[PDB]
């Protein structure tokens, strides 16, 4: 159950990351267009007794092993999702920094041409 | 014989080792859950911030369009 | 090497030029001060860079600028963090006051957390750290930040139980556990908090701990099946008959089954010492 | 058969620990990056909000 | 390939047109057209010529009044040269790092430092230069409270020093990172492996004091007792006491049954066992 | 909100709202709408890589949601769901539903109660699940 909750919430995080990426791209394009327009403005247990003390026990442990394999699947899926999210954020970083650079340079140019 | 009793004891020692292993696994899962929760809430706050920023940017763009169209 | 001497000379020249420019009487002076502080940072001379940052912040604030002033104050505080903790803490207080004036709750809470961390790790004080954590918890809870508020409350309760009375710790643990019982993700951990409160009850008296564990067990049926419940019942039985041997047997069995957090051990030691 | 099953289970547990270790380190790095971008975007939006307000007041004063 | 030849011809023609236009205010247009030509050449997939064109465009931009744009062009030219002579890329990335530090951005400077270190070590056998770059990057990150990157750089330099036979530096770094992991509630599960590596580094010096080191690690980290690393290390030391390959060889083979040993650990194991 | 999200083409967000609406409808004793929503959500999530592990769960709910209508239709729906998603057979849900149906066939409430108690002991039940099982115990 812990793993299932983590997986679903990570899916939500990925969707939010995509949304913010789209927002950042739109902001960058709008700012560039505005700047251009402004520039143009100017078993498990061995059998010693057998019995349910060893049969039921190894059945339970086999079920536990199956659940452990299910956890294997959950962990692999989680790792892949987080790997995608890392690159997504890394890509967003450069665009955000470039937008900040563009606005700073535009402000400097505006403060220079006026005199 | 006493060999059977010793074999049972070793069986149970191995079972205790498995107990410790599974406890460690559960502790690791619990540790991971909190970090995931924190990252998600932080993502939510960042999304809210960027949404407000884009709304303000669109308003400013509309105002600039109005000003440039009417001034000229 | 050339780096230190060259950067220091450049910073001194920039400072002299800015001083002359202000004497001529202004944004150019502020930019020059910021650049000189940047050179100081590259010069590795962490001290006296915060002074230049503060001077630039004051110069900018003189013309009603606030955002840049607040950011510069925060930067000066961060720079002074290692050079002078007191000056860094004061600059962080100024930044928090500015943000509160402007209404930025999250930044103020984060700065409060940073002040708490620096004060507790560098200087020796728990009451100041507790107050800062309480302020951060209040600010975050005001802005529906449940996780940070719960973390701050847990840390405050831990510090109080470490030094202060058990009432505050018991109340905080009860509130946090009651809030976390319904949460599916945090249910598995809820019992944990309660257990600590129960131990905090034993210092008051044995009857208090017995009543607290009874109340927690009735409130949470699952807690009854917890191994912690069995350990606590055995410990209460041992304290009933003043039997140190059984107490130590239970403690060693719990340690062998599961490792300790170094806080349960101290409380168990206190209870054994006062067991008489 | 005991050796085979036991070693297989131990290998699987070791894999669990190693992959979760890598995932946790990656999550820590991602959290640090996300904090950096939070502060960056907050400062950028504040600065653009200040610049546009300055432009608005300047143009109003001129006209 | 016809497509590659056509792309190269188009990029040559665009660069020639840009040269003609600049040879004919004008600085801005020349910079923009040269940047466009450099981008087209990068699409043409000729690394040396495209990198040279990008570097020339960056220099022309430097002639223009701009600071961050010059740095971006410099880093782009360095990335292009990555598939070219390493010296030019190293120089351009160093210049970009200097510009960024002048602007005061420590994070991008440290990222560029890590990139230059990686290219220096992978393309050239000179490891000391990459170690120095890693140390500078670690200093930059520690300045900005970036504990993750600082720890990664410390681990990398410690591993390289251990490979270089500078066991003092490696073991000190391992102890530091282990105690840091202890302090942090998270990542404390790697402290056992860090202490195991530190114990190996100490053993490389000698064996008599390895007992004191393992005692110190155990008392500092009691949980290391139940970790398989402690058992394996003590058993390997005990077998090494006996001048027999069979004992420690069997121990390490049984350990390898669980998982495959890495090249660095295997190399240290061979070095210790052989003598 | 679900319709707005559907018009916005932001999937995985309206599914939770539809699931909540279906659960509330089931709490309102109108099981047709809840069954339809649950089957639709299960079909949608069956082919989803991440949500596949959860898809089967929805079917189980449908089965319980389909149990109150009558026994024979519930059995037919359970067979249809099991044949649609073979791996649903491995889940304990199918075993529990089959055991409870077998108990209800002979009107031996004791076996049904024992099965419910054992299932709760293995995994703590939900309030909605407990209420649904209590209502099923009426017949």
């Amino acid at each position: 159950d812990a793993g299932i909750r983590t997986l679903v919430m990570l899916d939500e995080q990925g969707e939010q990351l995509e949304r913010i990426e789209e927002g950042m791209d739109q902001i960058n394009k709008d700012m560039k267009e505005a700047e251009k327009n402004l520039t143009d403005l100017g078993g498990f247990i061995r059998r010693v007794t057998n019995d349910a003390r060893e049969n039921e026990m190894d059945e339970n442990l086999e079920q536990v092993s199956g659940i452990i394999g299910n956890l294997r699947h959950m962990a692999l899926d989680m790792g892949n999702e987080i790997d995608t999210q890392n690159r997504q954020i890394d890509r967003i970083m450069e665009k955000a920094d470039s937008n900040k650079t563009r606005i700073d340079e535009a402000n400097q140019r505006a403060t220079k041409m006026l005199g | 014989s006493k060999q059977a009793l010793s074999e049972i004891e070793t069986r149970h020692s191995e079972i205790i080792k498995l107990e410790n292993s599974i406890r460690e696994l559960h502790d690791m899962f619990m540790d991971m859950a909190m970090l995931v929760e924190s990252q998600g809430e932080m993502i939510d706050r960042i999304e809210y911030n960027v949404e407000h920023a884009v709304d303000y940017v669109e308003r400013a763009v509309s105002d600039t369009k109005k000003a440039v169209k009417y001034q000229s | 090497g050339m780096d230190t001497s060259g950067k220091q000379a450049e910073a001194m020249a920039l400072l002299a030029e800015a001083e002359r420019k202000v004497k001529n009487s202004i944004e150019e002076a502020c930019e020059i001060y910021a650049r000189a502080a940047n050179m100081f940072k590259m010069a590795k001379n962490w001290s006296a860079a915060g002074n230049a940052f503060c001077q630039a912040a004051q110069l900018h604030l003189q013309l009603q600028s606030k955002h840049d002033a607040a950011t510069c104050f925060v930067d000066a505080g961060n720079a002074f963090k290692k050079a002078d903790p007191q000056e860094a803490i004061n600059c962080l207080m100024r930044a928090i006051e500015i943000y509160t004036d402007m209404g930025r709750f999250t930044i103020a809470a984060k700065h409060h957390i940073s002040i708490a961390e620096i004060y507790e790790t560098e200087l020796v004080d728990v009451e100041k750290a507790i107050a800062h954590y309480e302020q951060s918890a209040d600010y975050y809870k005001g802005e529906e930040s449940n996780s940070s508020a719960n973390k701050c409350l847990l840390k405050v309760a831990g510090y109080a139980a470490q030094l202060e009375q058990y009432q505050k710790a018991i109340d905080i643990y009860e509130q946090v556990g009651t809030s976390a019982m319904d949460s599916p993700l945090l249910k598995y951990s809820a019992k944990d908090y309660f257990f600590k409160a129960a131990l905090c009850h034993f210092c008051i008296d044995m009857l208090n701990a017995k009543l607290a564990v009874q109340k927690y067990e009735e409130l949470f049926p699952a807690f009854s099946d917890s191994r912690e419940c069995k350990l606590m019942k055995k410990l209460l039985e041992a304290h009933e008959e003043q039997n140190v041997d059984s107490y130590t047997e239970s403690v060693k069995e719990y340690d062998s089954i599961s490792r300790l957090d170094q806080w349960l051990t101290t409380m168990l030691l206190r209870i054994k010492k006062t067991i008489q």
